[PDB]
């Protein structure tokens, strides 16, 4: 890892990651309707 | 008028793991990170990140392919 676990930012950037990544996968999943 | 886009916001998100610089960031890391780091993600939802991160061979993930995926939808 060697990356700044402490620093709020580097647990923010993974949680936005993380968030688009879980919309991303309903997206698929998504239907027109 | 024009602004720039909010891609490049998505990428200081994978910059943070690419400390190198090289356009890369560890794939082993991204296991952690997703798995440690916000909202913990479940070995299914890790799978197929890892399955789309690439570690063809390399132990590498180009962040540039997982932004494409949030940018191709």
């Amino acid at each position: 890892f060697d990356i700044d676990m402490d620093a709020p930012e580097t647990e923010r950037a993974a949680v936005a990651i993380q968030s688009q990544f879980r919309k991303f996968q309903k997206k698929k999943a998504g239907s027109q309707s | 008028m024009k602004d720039t886009d909010s891609e490049e916001e998505i990428r200081e998100a994978f910059r943070v793991f690419d400390k190198d610089g090289n356009g890369y960031i560890s794939a082993a890391e991204l296991r952690h990170v997703m798995t440690n780091l916000g909202e913990k993600l479940t070995d299914e939802e890790v799978d197929e990140m890892i399955r789309e991160a690439d570690i063809d061979g390399d132990g590498q993930v180009n962040y540039e392919e997982f932004v494409q995926m949030m940018t191709a939808k």
